[PDB]
This record gives structure tokens, C-alpha cells and sequence, in this order.
């Protein structure tokens, strides 16, 4: 779990080593250069964190009177809603973190009384839909209900402002295929044949590393579980 | 007879160099805006005679 | 959901670094070759909502006495009516949601009192035809009757000139898609050897892009629902 600093550095030492985007003493990135390399740490963070399903977060969201459709927002959290704006928020977060908007998919749904509730289920009445990828209803609000959603979530936004995410929190086999893909941005973006045949060949390396990681199952992305229609089905 | 007789480094003119690339270009507009060539066409012949 | 200015900084701090269209500092795009940038935008915004089928919206629509036809268009909205020319309008608005025409194709339509109405069905005497992708049509109009269209949409239009949309909405999979169909645009247009060498590079990053995010199914764009048609054969 290391900051954006250190990143910066490795990249000075690693990559991009030999270009004129280096410091003089091969240190650190040039301070007009940082943004192109922030947007392009953030497109591979969420590239990896889409293939690989590394992480699973959750949010806890209250139901009002005359709201059907629930956007997953940072609008409506308790951290970082606008009193003058927003009158009440349905997102709570009252313990830690703040819920930077990091939705990937949405995986279950669980009512507060602990029974779950079906998702994108037409022929069931009561179930709940996601008309955006979001964007959650429940077309029939009730008092004293609350929804727990459990979602895949993507790295947060990293952004060097005094007030963004500084650390990278990534497996730490995954670090050259990120520092593959800012290379090959850069090197695209170099505009001359030279530079786009390095950008084939960091490309063709990212794929590569994630391909092998994919095989030795470095992440546990596999999963199994006991079966349970042995017995739901009446076999004896 | 200076430096700045031959070349002014602009785009505009007074300099022979700049006068003899500015005539060629414009003969080469002229071309161009008769829907005969592309602007590809034109670049790669101006810096050709460059 | 950001703004239109993040989206011409991504643009002026990733690809289109070595162009000649971003300003001295690299911060933005000037202000003659934004059109450009607006219309390659929206066209990206319609190929990915006519592929991957991410906004689901509504429309109500009353039945008047002689009408059969009823196109879906603003020149019949409440908000955006001209009295003179159209006596009384029949589309529903808001004053906030004023209804831009982005209809791309109709999913299902049903009455006021919650009873469902075949579309397009030629033996069916009680059915809808749409002669057109954005033309209703219905024979035999009734006292108060009033008809919901569930149809697929597209993304509003960005006009950035005070009064058009300025946010994008989509999910953060898809933002290197959008960059990429819009740098194949810019490369295409300067019709030089090797700008198109590297739009078809850019251009086949945008399909592998869609094709991943469909292998993974990061939109949740599969639907399954429970099987009624047991009961309905008359099986036991």
C-alpha cells in the first residue's frame, strides 16, 4: 500500500526511464507531466479492477417516502452531502472510508430482516430492477425499510489535490501490468513509428502477465461452494 | 548584406527564403481551392519544397 | 457523472497530447475545434447506447379523439409546444425533464388500468404498429385512455451553450472507448499516410474494448427470469 510518491519514483527508475519526461536526476516525474500520468494510472486501475474482481464492498441504503429510484452517489452520503441541496441523505456512512462512487456490478441485494430480495426479475413481483448500471428501485417503499447492497467495487479516484486518494492498494503481482499499460499511453501518444511499436509491445506484455495470472489463479478468483440442491430437490 | 535580408524567421515576408515559400504555397492554395487536392497534398508538397 | 470540461481536459491530457488542437498549456481545447470534439461525441455516445443497452426510460401518452398516428416528437410536448400550431399537446412533461427526442427502439407499452398491449402484431386485431422507429399507432382511440411506452434511449445532447446538457453520463468501463472513437475521428479527418495508420489502431482498440466488456458482462446486460410457461401448458 504504497503512496502516488512512490509510484512516481518507480516509474523515474523503471519505465520511462530513458524519455524527457524525467527529472534531471532521474528522481521523480516532471510536475507538468503528473496529470497525463494520473489519468493513465486511473484507466489501468479501473481496466484491472473490471478483468479481475479483486474487490467487494458494500453500502447500506435507506428507503424515503417518495423515491423509487436510489442513484449510487456521493450526493446522498452522510460524509459528503450539501445541507443546502440535498435535505436527507440514504446513504450512510457513519463508521469510516466516505464511498467514493466506485459501482461496478451489483451482486446481492439483502433486506434488513435478513431475507434476500431477487434483482432484474421480471416474472417476480417483488424484486428490484436497475434501469442504469447503478441506479437501483424498489417500486414499493415502506416505512422502517432499509437495503444492503453488496457490489463489486473499482479502485477510488486518485487525484493529488490534498484532498484525493493518495495510496494504491493493488496485488502486488499486478504492478508491471499497470506500469505496462501507463508506458504504452505514453508511448502512443509519442505520435512516431518507433514510439507505436513500443506501445505493440507493452500492450502485448500487459496481456501477457494478466493472462498468466489468470492461469496460476494468483488472486483466488476461483470460487466453490457446498452443494445444496442435493437436498431441495427430495433425493434421499 | 545581413542575415536579415535572407531570412526574417517569419511566416510573413521581407526575405527571400520567406518570399520563395510563400509563393509556392500559394500557388499550391490556388490548386487547392479548386476541389482538385486535400490538405495532405498540400503539406506534404510545401514541406517537400521546403 | 462529470462535466464536459473534464472531458476536454481528458482529452487534452491523454491522447491528442501531440496535436496541434490543445492550447499552449495543455490544460483544454481551443475554442475553434470544439464542435468538432462535440460532434464526435455524440456520435460515440449513440454507438454505445445502441449497442450495449444501458438507459431504460418512459413516456406517457394520452389518446385523443381523432388521432391514430401519434409521433413521439417535442413539437407535441407540454413544455415545448407552440400554441398556435398545435392545439393541445398529448406528451407528458416536467419542467425540469422536458423530454429530448431520444427514443432508439420501443420494449413494451401498456395501458392506464395495467393491462398490456401486443405491439406489432398482424392477426391481432387489438394491437399497436409502429409505421415508424418513432411513430405509434393506434385504431380505435377510447375515452380516457392513456398509454406507457417503456422504450430503450440514448444519451441526451451536448450542446455546451448554457441551456444544453454539459454532464456525461456512463459507466467508468467505457470511458477508453469514448477517447478512442473520438481520436479515430481526429485521425481520420487529416487525410495523411500515417494519421490513418494510427486511427485504425485507435478504432480497433474501441472494438476490443466493447468486446471485453461484454465477454465480462461488467453492464449486467444478460437478464434471466423465473418460467411461468409450467403452469400455463398445464403441466403437473
Amino acid at each position: 500500500m504504497y503512496y502516488i510518491e512512490e509510484l512516481f519514483c518507480r516509474l523515474a527508475n523503471g519505465v520511462l526511464n530513458n524519455t524527457g519526461i524525467v527529472t534531471d536526476d532521474r528522481g521523480d516525474i516532471e510536475d507538468d507531466s503528473k496529470p497525463f500520468i494520473i489519468v493513465a494510472a486511473n484507466e489501468a486501475l479501473t481496466r484491472l479492477h473490471g478483468r479481475f474482481n479483486m474487490r467487494n464492498n458494500n453500502v447500506v441504503v435507506e428507503m424515503q417516502e417518495g423515491r423509487t429510484n436510489y442513484p449510487l452517489l456521493a450526493k446522498y452520503a452522510v460524509q459528503s452531502y450539501d445541507p443546502n441541496e440535498v435535505k436527507c441523505p440514504f446513504i450512510m456512512d457513519l463508521a469510516g472510508e466516505k464511498f467514493a462512487e466506485d459501482v461496478i456490478r451489483i451482486l446481492e441485494v439483502y433486506d434488513d430482516k435478513g431475507r434476500r430480495r431477487p434483482l432484474n426479475d421480471r416474472n417476480n413481483p417483488c424484486s428490484l430492477f436497475t434501469p442504469r448500471p447503478n441506479v437501483l428501485q424498489n417500486n414499493a417503499p415502506k416505512a422502517w425499510e432499509v437495503l444492503n447492497v453488496m457490489y463489486q467495487a473499482k479502485h477510488p479516484k486518485l487525484s493529488t489535490a490534498e484532498d484525493g486518494y493518495n495510496e494504491i492498494d493493488i496485488p502486488d503481482t499486478l504492478d508491471p501490468a499497470l506500469d505496462a499499460y501507463i508506458a504504452y499511453r505514453y508511448y502512443t501518444s509519442l505520435n512516431t513509428p518507433e514510439s507505436s511499436a513500443k506501445a505493440a509491445e507493452y500492450l502485448s506484455f500487459y496481456d501477457s502477465i494478466c493472462r498468466e495470472v489468470v492461469e496460476y489463479d494468483l488472486t483466488s478468483d476461483t470460487e466453490v461452494d457446498t452443494n445444496t440442491l442435493f437436498r431441495k430437490r427430495g433425493w434421499r | 548584406i545581413t542575415t536579415e535580408q535572407l531570412t526574417t524567421r517569419e511566416v510573413g515576408g521581407s526575405g527571400v527564403f520567406d518570399a520563395l515559400m510563400q509563393s509556392a504555397s500559394n500557388h499550391l492554395l490556388a490548386e487547392f481551392k479548386n476541389n482538385r487536392i486535400t490538405g495532405g497534398d498540400y503539406v506534404k508538397a510545401y514541406i517537400a519544397t521546403m
